[PDB]
């Protein structure tokens, strides 16, 4: 067998949720595109009030 | 001179910072590549910073005082904000090349 | 090729009213290149309209103004442009009602005063324009 | 560099947090744009500020004009009860969404090591750089993720730039304008001009 | 815009150096030597990449400008100054055409 005196500190977690993390980055990328095209416009409209 | 535009000033400052905060990162990545630890890394920053100043002087031909009134910003410049970035790129490349 | 854009920008920046070249380059750049340019055409419309008024055409005016209307419905600047259109065709009291309205809904708005004064001066009168302009400068 | 670590760690816990912090530092800017308001306060205050600025520039560079004129306006401003100043009478957002996220992370990516810093650190700071580990034998260069996050934060500050009362105020102006010298300062320009030559070689 | 290509070349070469050095490190940890330094070639490559990249980024960084106002007034005349666009009036000869 194998033994782990100190709980295997150099292997990732044996429990990792790889789906949350790929559901987060896309959330942020689309939020960034959103709040890019959503401030350019409000500012332009401030100009031509 | 007596009458100053005060806009070209900020433009020049910006085109300094755009060189400095880049070269900092670059030197950091370089150091993390040819891994060297502790003191020597810091030395490299100073050396790189010095070299940078010289190039600016060679781009501002003849020290010309129409751009700047004093060469101090070329030497000192933004030098602390360059530090953390150097650190980060150093660490990134070290942790990315030698450990793994 | 984009030089045309920068020349138009130049003439916008250092006011260089000649309204002969402007309308030409405008009507050239008012075409499909619009969608290429991107969110920048509107100024070019506000600039071509006036030079056109200066050239005498008045036909391109309403096209540019209605584009502006459809994009910026509750604007104030396009209202000023409608006042301009009015006073070119010599509807003065209508324009005055307009300017007094968009000053009435926005007291701290200058352009309306500075068009009321252009109207007062286009009639021929000067002496009242001067005191109006000083009351403004006050 | 004595250890050998899983590459999956590099892939799935390191790059995520050199990304997240970057996009959050962008979003903070864009949202700050979308947030700020702007008053329409009053005609009175704007006019008063404008005249105060006229006074400022008068005191500053009112020395390129005839003396009598400077003194005339100075009188129109200082003259007792005619002078204009004698007739008119009347962080958290930054820090917090950065400190709330470190907690999430250290609650999520806890039970393992991330990377090494190539400069030796002090030992007392160990128990808060690792935060999951039960070795208490490592040098402190071997860190957890949270430290990588904070390092990234401080390291990417400088790389967004590269990619992107009334009456008392009046009276203080009056008092600071009482003591003032015209100093016309144009009274040798003639000689100075016709001293060496005329200079123009761009025709 | 050749300086852009110069900078991209510096970057590519630097990345090649990093890859070479990582795999060399793996060789080291595999043969359990852990005594020797890096080969010269990698060092020279990365250093030249660094220098070249700086020399190019200085150029493409932008361009300086004078801080004497009247420099940009040398070429200017009344015709620009006089127009006052917010006081325009059209009851003039042009309306004939
Ligand atoms: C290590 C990684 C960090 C830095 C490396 C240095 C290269 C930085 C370029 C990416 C940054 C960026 O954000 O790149 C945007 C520019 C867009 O052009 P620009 O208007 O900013 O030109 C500059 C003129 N200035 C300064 C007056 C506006 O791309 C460029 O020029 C860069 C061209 C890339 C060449 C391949
Ligand atoms: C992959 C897709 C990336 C999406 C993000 C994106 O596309 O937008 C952010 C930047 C490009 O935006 P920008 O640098 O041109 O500045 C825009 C601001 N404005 C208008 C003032 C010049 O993405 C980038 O550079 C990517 C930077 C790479 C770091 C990871
Ligand atoms: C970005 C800056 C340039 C990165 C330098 C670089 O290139 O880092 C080297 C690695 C090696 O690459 P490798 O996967 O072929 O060997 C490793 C495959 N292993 C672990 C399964 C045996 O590059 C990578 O893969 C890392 C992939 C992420 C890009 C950084």
């Amino acid at each position: 067998t194998r033994v782990y005196p100190s709980k295997q500190f150099d292997v990732l977690k044996d429990d990792y949720d790889y789906v949350l993390i790929s559901s987060v980055l896309f959330g942020l990328v689309f939020a960034t595109m959103i709040t890019k095209r959503l401030a350019q416009v409000k500012l332009l409209n401030r100009a031509w009030r | 001179p007596p009458f100053i535009s005060e806009a070209a000033v900020r433009g020049n400052a910006a085109v300094l910072d755009y060189c400095r905060t880049s070269v900092s990162a670059l030197s950091g990545a370089t150091a993390g590549i040819l891994g060297l630890t502790g003191l020597y890394g810091f030395i490299f920053y100073l050396l790189a910073s010095v070299l940078l100043s010289l190039l600016l002087i060679l781009k501002a031909g003849r020290r010309w005082n129409k751009y700047f009134k004093s060469r101090r910003p070329l030497f000192t410049g933004g030098l602390i904000g360059g530090l953390f970035t150097y650190v980060l790129f150093w660490t990134f490349l070290y942790g990315m090349v030698h450990v793994y | 090729w984009e030089e045309m854009r920068d020349k138009m920008r130049k003439w916008r920046e250092e006011n260089s009213r000649n309204s002969e070249q402007i309308v030409e380059v405008g009507e050239e750049l008012i075409n499909e290149y619009a969608s290429k340019l991107g969110d920048d055409i509107w100024i070019i419309y506000e600039q071509v309209m006036i030079a056109a008024l200066d050239y005498g055409r008045d036909d391109l005016a309403l096209f540019c103004l209605q584009e502006l209307r459809r994009q910026f419905p509750g604007s104030h600047r396009v209202k000023r442009l409608t006042g301009m259109r009015f006073e070119a065709m010599e509807r003065y009291d209508d324009a005055i009602q307009l300017y007094d309205r968009i000053l009435q809904e926005d007291p701290t708005n200058t352009a309306a005063r500075k068009r009321k004064i252009a109207i007062r001066k286009a009639q021929g009168k000067n002496v009242e324009a001067i005191r109006e302009l000083n009351e403004y400068l006050e | 560099p004595e250890l050998l670590l899983d590459s999956n760690i590099r892939l799935w816990v390191v790059l995520p947090i050199v990304i997240i912090t970057f996009f959050v530092g962008m979003i903070r800017h864009y949202v700050s744009i979308l947030l700020q308001s702007d008053k329409k306060l009053t005609q009175e205050q704007v006019s008063d500020s404008q005249v105060l600025i006229r006074s400022r520039v008068l005191r500053e560079n009112g020395k390129y004009i005839p003396k009598q004129s400077f003194l005339t306006r100075k009188y129109y401003f200082n003259n007792p009860e005619d002078g204009f100043f004698k007739k008119t009478k009347r962080n958290v957002t930054n820090v917090l969404p950065m400190i709330l996220i470190g907690g999430w992370i250290n609650m999520t990516f806890s039970g393992f090591v991330t990377t090494k810093v190539p400069f030796p650190l002090t030992l007392r700071f160990k128990p808060m750089l690792q935060q999951g580990i039960e070795l208490l034998t490592l040098d402190a260069s071997w860190v957890s993720s949270a430290s990588w996050y904070f390092l990234n934060v401080f390291g990417l500050r400088s790389i967004y730039s590269l990619i992107l009362d009334t009456n008392k105020a009046f009276k203080t102006e009056w008092e600071a304008l009482e003591l003032t010298d015209h100093q016309w300062a144009l009274d040798d320009v003639e000689e100075e001009l016709m001293a060496k030559d005329l200079h123009f070689e761009g025709m | 815009s050749l300086w852009k290509g110069l900078v991209g070349i510096g970057l590519f070469a630097l990345a090649h150096a990093a890859f070479s050095a990582a795999q060399h490190r793996s060789y080291m940890r595999l043969t359990e030597k852990e005594d020797e330094s890096l080969p010269i070639d990698i060092v020279l490559q990365t250093l030249l990449a660094f220098a070249v990249t700086c020399y190019g980024i200085v150029h493409i960084a932008g361009e300086f400008k004078d801080m004497d106002a009247t420099s940009e007034l040398k070429n200017k005349t009344f015709d620009t100054l006089r127009n006052h666009p917010s006081f325009y009036v059209f009851n003039h000869r042009g309306r004939v055409l």
